[PDB]
């Protein structure tokens, strides 16, 4: 009535364009449009978007159709994204391709993630998603992070102690854990102690480099409260909060 | 599963790309769309060459529209300054120029591409709908 | 209900002559008339008030009283649209509309209320500007042009 | 269009610009027809860079300015003109002209940003 | 500034000499301005983002 | 003399606008280098200059004086957020550490990774699952204990996907808070719950076990590059400042006047 | 003759303009000038350039090229009124009145699509 649309209508209406009888013949001014498509970020792809390029590109000749994509990245799905449908583009097309080097982390960090998710067989609990080895840079073999001592090794398990903990409690002595952890590279790294060593070449590690991945604004406000009481400044990226509230 | 190749891999049908973390994936997909503007891969090419308007890329963030393209546009004037010096300073570069055998009109192709890249068919999910929804509003039945 | 007297009315403006001999308004052709001439009057020197208006007040006998307008240094461009250009028996004459006339209902509009007029409303700098841009005018475009 | 009339009469009058400015020099090379970008297809012309025009580091004819907002970007507008006024001393902020690509998103910054000088700092818009 | 075309023109499907569309008059219009400069040229673009500070390309004129 | 200097910032507002009244009363107050000088007031002055840029942005747009401030105080009643009214980063040049949550970290790139509650988890109650062989969105109206444990599946399926996205973004090392975390509400029942978060699915493979079964299970998998220790509660002294003098810099003054009385006018403009 | 005067800016044709004007004079005093030009600020600074050449500028008509040329159209050939009977307003509501009668035809139906589906006057438009 009011003549509006929504970010979600737009596919709405072109399904339903495409589910008509006249609208497969507008697919093919869509083939006489852009005879190829290059799809990234697949794993956030609503059903009405996958049926959609089954209606267009599904074998056609002449036609290309591309899915870029990561099934172990799919975190979307509050937003209205679904592994399913992945998995049903996965059992409907017969040709797969993967991307062996990693071009980021050291290869510390990559053993210990191949480590950690190839412990059993189907980590992801679902057959159709399967995890590979993934193999780390060349250029990036050197990359230590060594401290006072000796070399820090990549993945470090800090194990709280105690046979049952609360929510709470838990969350504060591991806040207090990280606050002393970030205190004590920051009070070695002002010194020339520890650093981050590509090959020769050393760097002081500063406050911007160590980063606190949290889930909720609760547990970030736990850390922040935790680790501005040793006279550390932090910043939360994540903060979504209005101005006017202030 | 294989690996992948962006200049071996066959752009007939439908392909399924898992681009693990960390990965080169802007640089595998702006190799593509050098593959498909020139045409390369021999038996697993495309059948024609195309031009920017109608190779289409879809993107969800528009942030990373707007770093793929402006990527897309660096990638198309380098590889021209590299086809018009016979050189370069990339192995990926070096065998695409390799994969070539004439010279000049790869050249006239690329400085097209530089030319047109503001009319360049690299578009989100809603900005792809709501185009097609206005370019055949018949068909589709959109004000 | 005011249109068939207005048009009336309209009929006894256009039979009014406004001339020295007596020339109305239905004898103007087409090719002799011009309404809305637009011109622009251009000024290289800082426009003083009291180097203007005492140049006014030294030859138009209408400065008698009407003291003076403060206006700033005025350089550049000059815009202006008079309302209708007209020749007759090769003379040039000039006309514009003024319409307000909220005060006057009898006949009372004589020689000295109009006068009075134009000395409160200062209507003769913009006559004597109008004056200006027409001999220019009639400079540029007449060859041998005598004012 | 207009080469194609028969009875068409055709008069030239090119006044030539003397490129010493990078400004000049890119009007001479439009005006001129000439290709002065070096490609570079041998590698001796790639490692010499002599053969190209040479630009002073004084000249403030072109110069190209990265900002972060819409406000900001005007508040560097203005000191920069400010900064040219005084570079000149004739020089009317007449003969000036900014051209925006959309005049209602930044019209509010631009009148905010030239509203707010003082007196010895304020310039008519 | 681009204006997309109405889709069912004809004048788009084959175009003459004195056809004109928006994006030349645009790229005609910079060129006017890059040649009606006479002394000094400015030229202010938004290179980086005021949220997220992501970098933000140009035009290609530019 | 303070009701005499309100009237002449009511005057400017009235004439020039609503940033050139917030200039001149930042200018003549003297406020922007007191916050400034004060430790913690930068992010209070950016928030102050984005208040502003908005209350301009929004005074053009209306006509009256008194509708601007209904619009403020409705936008201070109104707590939606925009893209525009969003709070932005207060200081760039000084290195902070960066909180981010798992899904506005991906793609990015961090040295240094501490993730001190990656084994805390919550089980989903509602039963909105997907079939396992039509792949539709099947919602169960009904409390039945298959669509609650199908659900459930969907849901440690995305805390393992949560896990690898958050593991995956280290680049130098990682530390991982590791506790045997009960969501049952007895304390001491013999068995912990890590074995339905994410973590314990790969550390006790699958398996219910005990803190020291966790134990165990994290020294099975010792290698050179993954290790572990004791949390530790202390504290020593919080940091040193260190900091630097600043140099001497100055401002540019302008000479002489910007320009002379030009303006193309007519006869009404000189009346 | 049709005379065609190319140049490189635009200060050389406005002299080259003002020498024309001055050399060859207009026999009728009241005949205005036509000077084509496009958008308004072009009228306004040609306007403001002839007043600094000639000390006035006055009774010069800056029509669009469509309006002249319909100008012409009425003066050269007769019976011809001053204003096009096809223009978009009215060619608009005259389509408005003749698309739901052509909607029986065969060559009609893919607007009969767009259209019967659903109506309150506002796709028609």
């Amino acid at each position: 009535r009011r003549g509006e649309l929504g970010f979600d209508d737009m596919l709405s209406r072109l399904d339903s364009a495409l589910r008509s009888e006249s609208g497969e013949v507008l697919a093919a001014a869509i083939r006489t449009r852009f005879p190829v498509a290059m799809i990234d970020e697949f794993q956030d792809t609503d059903p009405q978007q996958y049926r959609i390029f089954r209606r267009i590109w599904h074998h056609q000749p002449e036609t290309a159709l591309l899915l870029i994509g990561d099934p172990k990245q799919a975190i979307y799905a509050f937003r209205g994204a679904d592994i399913f449908t992945y998995m049903k583009a996965r059992s409907e097309v017969h040709a797969h391709y993967t991307l062996d080097t990693n071009w980021r982390s050291a290869p510390g960090m990559v053993n210990s993630v191949n480590k950690l998710f190839s412990q059993t067989d189907d980590a992801f609990m679902f057959r159709e998603i399967p995890f590979i080895p993934v193999k780390s840079a060349g250029k990036n073999q050197a990359l230590r992070f060594v401290f006072k001592g000796e070399t820090q090794p990549a993945m470090k398990m800090w194990l709280m102690e105690g046979e049952s903990c609360g929510v709470g409690d838990y969350q504060s002595t591991m806040a207090q854990v990280c606050a002393a952890q970030i205190r004590d590279w920051l009070q070695a790294g002002q010194r020339g102690e520890a650093l981050l060593m590509n090959g020769d070449d050393a760097r002081p590690v500063r406050a911007s480099d160590i980063s606190v991945l949290v889930r909720s604004r609760q547990e970030a406000a736990q850390v922040r409260d935790a680790l501005t009481l040793l006279e550390i400044p932090s910043v939360y990226l994540s903060n979504r909060d209005s101005v006017f509230e202030t | 599963a294989e690996t992948l190749d962006p200049l071996r891999l066959p752009l007939q049908g439908e392909r399924l790309i898992e681009a693990s973390a960390g990965t080169g994936k802007t640089f595998t997909i702006a190799a593509l769309y050098l593959r498909l503007l020139l045409g390369l891969g021999g038996s697993a090419a495309f059948p024609r060459p195309l031009t920017v308007e109608e190779l289409l890329v879809v993107t969800f963030t528009e942030a990373a529209t707007a770093e793929l393209r402006g990527r897309i546009r660096s990638n198309i004037h380098e590889l021209r300054i590299a086809c018009l010096r016979e050189t370069t300073d990339n192995p990926l570069y070096e065998r695409l120029l390799e994969e070539i055998d004439d010279k000049a009109q790869a050249a006239q192709w690329l400085l097209l591409a530089e030319r047109q890249m503001d009319e360049a068919a690299v578009f989100t999910i809603h900005g792809f709908c709501q185009r097609m929804l206005n370019l055949n509003a018949f068909e589709s039945g959109m004000l | 209900q005011w249109e068939p007297v207005l048009t009336e009315w309209i009929t006894a403006v256009l039979q009014a002559p406004l001339n020295e001999t007596g020339v109305s308004l239905s004898q103007l052709s087409a090719r002799n008339k011009q309404v809305e001439m637009e011109f622009y009057l251009p000024i290289s020197e800082p426009l003083i008030a009291s180097q203007l208006d005492t140049l006014i007040r030294q030859f138009d006998p209408l400065s008698a009283g009407c003291p003076p307008l403060e206006f700033m240094q005025v350089r550049g461009m000059l815009k202006g649209f008079i309302d209708l250009v007209f020749r007759h028996e090769g003379r040039y004459y000039l006309l514009a509309y003024k319409s307000n006339w909220l005060g006057e209902d009898s006949s009372a509009y004589t020689q000295q209320a109009m006068a009075a007029a134009m000395q409160a409303h200062r209507y003769d700098l913009q006559y004597q500007l109008y004056t200006l841009a027409l001999h220019r005018y009639l400079r540029h475009r007449i060859a041998d042009y005598d004012y | 269009l207009l080469s194609d009339l028969e009875s068409s009469q055709e008069l030239d009058a090119f006044v030539d610009v003397t490129p010493d400015n990078l400004l000049h020099n890119i009007q001479s090379d439009i005006l001129e027809l000439e290709n002065r970008a070096v490609a570079g297809v041998n590698i001796e012309e790639f490692s010499r860079s002599d053969n190209k025009r040479p630009l002073d580091p004084l000249d403030s004819s072109i110069t190209f300015h990265v900002c972060h907002s819409p406000q900001r970007e005007v508040e560097v507008l203005h000191d920069r003109l400010l900064a040219m006024l005084e570079e000149d001393p004739t020089l009317t902020p007449r003969d000036i002209i900014v051209m925006v690509a959309d005049i209602d998103s930044y019209s509010p910054f631009i009148q905010a940003v030239f509203g707010s000088a003082p007196a010895d700092r304020y310039l008519p818009y | 500034r681009q204006l997309a075309p109405l889709g069912f023109d004809l004048m788009s499907q084959k175009p003459k000499r004195g056809d004109r569309s928006r994006r030349d008059d645009d790229r005609y219009l910079f060129l006017e301005a890059l040649i009606s400069a006479q002394q000094k040229l400015y030229i202010s673009y938004i290179g980086r983002s005021i949220q997220d500070n992501s970098e933000r390309f140009p035009s290609v004129l530019v | 003399v303070v009701v005499e200097e309100f009237d002449g910032y009511r005057q400017i507002w009235r004439k020039r606008g609503v940033m050139p009244m917030l200039r001149a009363l930042m200018s003549a107050r003297n406020i922007a280098e007191n916050l400034l000088a004060t430790a913690g007031g930068e992010r209070r002055l950016t928030d102050i200059l984005h208040i502003s840029e908005l209350l301009q942005e929004a005074g053009t747009q209306l006509e009256s004086e008194h509708a601007l401030v209904r619009w403020l105080s409705q936008h201070i009643l109104e707590p939606d957020s925009n893209a525009s009214s969003q709070q932005m980063r207060l200081e760039s040049d000084k290195h902070l550490v960066q909180i981010v949550t798992i899904h506005k970290s991906k793609g990015l790139e961090y040295p240094l990774v501490w993730l001190p509650f990656i084994t805390n988890f919550r089980v989903q109650e509602q039963a909105f699952y997907h079939d396992r062989h039509s792949f539709e969105a099947v919602l169960d109206l009904n409390a039945a204990p298959e669509s609650v444990d199908l659900a459930e599946a969907e849901r440690l399926a995305e805390d393992l996907r949560l896990l690898y996205v958050a593991l995956t973004r280290s680049v130098w090392h990682c530390s991982l808070g590791v506790a045997p975390l009960v969501r049952r509400r007895g304390d001491k029942k013999g068995d912990t719950d890590v074995h339905q978060s994410a973590l314990g699915r790969l550390l006790q493979k699958g398996e219910p076990q005990d803190a020291a079964g966790l134990r165990t299970c994290i020294e099975a998998l010792c290698d050179d590059d993954i290790a572990w220790q004791t949390a530790q509660t202390g504290d020593n002294q919080p940091w040193q400042v260190n900091d630097v003098s600043t140099a001497e810099l100055n401002a540019k003054t302008l000479q002489r006047l910007p320009g002379d009385n030009w303006r193309v006018t007519s006869y009404s403009g000189l009346q | 003759m049709l005379r065609v005067y190319h140049s490189n800016r635009l200060d050389v044709l406005e002299a080259l303009m003002e020498f024309i004007v001055e050399r060859e004079r207009l026999d009728d005093p009241f005949e205005p000038e036509m000077i084509l030009v496009q958008s308004t600020g072009m009228a306004q600074w040609l306007q403001m350039t002839l007043s600094q050449k000639f000390g006035i500028a006055a009774n010069i008509d800056f029509p669009l090229p469509a309006s002249f040329i319909w100008d012409m159209f009425v003066r050269v050939l007769p019976e011809i009124p001053k204003e096009s009977a096809f223009n978009k307003q009215s060619m608009s509501w005259k389509l408005m009145t003749l698309l739901p009668q052509l909607l029986e035809r065969e060559d009609f139906t893919l607007l009969r699509h767009y259209l019967t589906d659903d109506s309150d006057k506002r796709k028609l438009f």
